[PDB]
């Protein structure tokens, strides 16, 4: 078993009010069965697609999540993931730099 | 395009 | 330059009820172009690039024959490795397979490779001579022996050598608009204050293809890696590829680090610099 990193970021630099793609990468995890949610000020996103498993050198595997959104001021994006090795979920906030 | 040849089992 | 194509194949086993997962993916270089999911509706090889839409119904009906035929062998694999395990009917487990050809600039074979995996971990693979095989363990030495009776290396090498080369330069001529265009790295540096004295200066590599990069950061013209963060390249979701790699800095000496950032793209090497 090998436990999910997660980047989750835009796939253009966000501006208030433009249309954006909100993406949660999840890697180098192993088994491949996993639970990955958008969230939106703490609620999932209905309209969530996500790439064909695939699987890197060591054998642990990579998806991406996505979603259409347009990023405002006050709004929260998160991803929230679960996992065979993880107690709890994990959650973890968008950050506009990163 | 994909192999072809059999797939043999392990 | 060189070109690569490539099949990944994942099966999880679903002791529950009903047969197991299997998900299958076709690559040219960094490209995905076909795929087939068995949870999915159309029960066929799917495109998944423009370039292969093409393709008439006899390839489309070939690729989900064989495809099918792929996760069947992965299926009964599944039962005897557990057997050979000695593991309980009642968990799940997973058998991961790829195989490949790359071509070198000039499209021809530079090499061939077929590694198989169970529970994540290397079982038997294909040496790069395409003639002997790599097992991990005694189950897999039960499984070598299986395909060096069955020559199974020698009809994976002809494949290998033949067919995937041929099929691959097929693949780069009729994408040739995508497949043979390079997207250098648009590139930036971001600053930003995290203390009266510390500053963080993070460099940029975004919408490039293929997803190879090397971003290095230097001071006063010396690689420096302490004090430095390298995320993995991560998908943009429209095919390209991006990546950042950040440092911390004494607030006011920006001007002596500089961000190095390496690609095919680049005829010549990018350096920037915080000025
Ligand atoms: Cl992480
Ligand atoms: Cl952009
Ligand atoms: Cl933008
Ligand atoms: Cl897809
Ligand atoms: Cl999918
Ligand atoms: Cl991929
Ligand atoms: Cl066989
Ligand atoms: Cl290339
Ligand atoms: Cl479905
Ligand atoms: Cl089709
Ligand atoms: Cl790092
Ligand atoms: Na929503
Ligand atoms: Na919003
Ligand atoms: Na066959
Ligand atoms: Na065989
Ligand atoms: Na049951
Ligand atoms: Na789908
Ligand atoms: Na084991
Ligand atoms: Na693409």
């Amino acid at each position: 078993q090998r436990t999910p990193k997660i980047q989750v970021y835009s796939r253009h630099p966000a501006e208030n009010g433009k249309s954006n793609f909100l993406n949660c990468y999840v890697s180098g995890f192993h088994p491949s069965d996993i639970e990955v949610d958008l969230l939106k000020n703490g609620e999932r996103i209905e309209k969530v697609e996500h790439s064909d498993l695939s699987f890197s050198k060591d054998w642990s595997f990579y998806l991406l999540y996505y979603t259409e959104f347009t990023p405002t001021e006050k709004d929260e994006y998160a991803c929230r993931v679960n996992h065979v090795t993880l107690s709890q979920p994990k959650i973890v906030k968008w950050d506009r730099d990163m | 395009l994909l192999w072809n040849g059999p797939m043999a089992v392990s | 330059g060189s070109h690569s194509m490539r099949y990944f194949f994942t099966s999880v086993s679903r002791p529950g009820r009903g047969e197991p997962r299997f998900i299958a993916v076709g690559y040219v270089d960094d490209t995905q172009f076909v795929r087939f999911d068995s949870d999915a509706a159309s029960q066929r090889m799917e495109p998944r690039a423009p370039w292969i839409e093409q393709e008439g119904p006899e390839y489309w009906d070939g690729e989900t024959r064989k495809v099918k035929a792929h996760s069947q062998t992965h299926r009964v694999d599944l039962g005897t490795l557990r057997g050979y395990y000695n593991q309980s009917e009642a968990g799940s487990h997973t058998v991961q397979r790829m195989y490949g050809c790359d071509v070198g600039s000039d499209w021809r074979f530079l090499r061939g490779y077929h590694q198989y995996a169970y529970d994540g971990k290397d079982y038997i693979a294909l040496k790069e001579d395409l003639r002997s095989w790599t097992a991990a363990d005694m189950a897999a030495q039960t499984t070598k022996h299986k395909w060096e009776a069955a020559h199974v290396a020698e009809q994976l090498r002809a494949y290998l050598e033949g067919t995937c080369v041929e099929w691959l330069r097929r693949y780069l001529e009729n994408g040739k608009e995508t497949l043979q265009r390079t997207d250098a790295p648009k590139t930036h540096m971001t600053h930003h204050a995290v203390s009266d004295h510390e500053a963080t200066l993070r460099c940029w590599a975004l919408s490039f293809y293929p997803a190879e990069i090397t971003l290095t950061w230097q001071r006063d013209g010396e690689d420096q890696t302490q004090d430095t963060e390298l995320v993995e390249t991560r998908p943009a979701g429209d095919g390209t590829f991006q990546k950042w790699a950040a440092v911390v800095v004494p607030s006011g000496q920006e001007q002596r680090y500089t961000c190095h950032v390496q690609h095919e793209g680049l005829p010549k090497p990018l350096t920037l610099r915080w000025e």
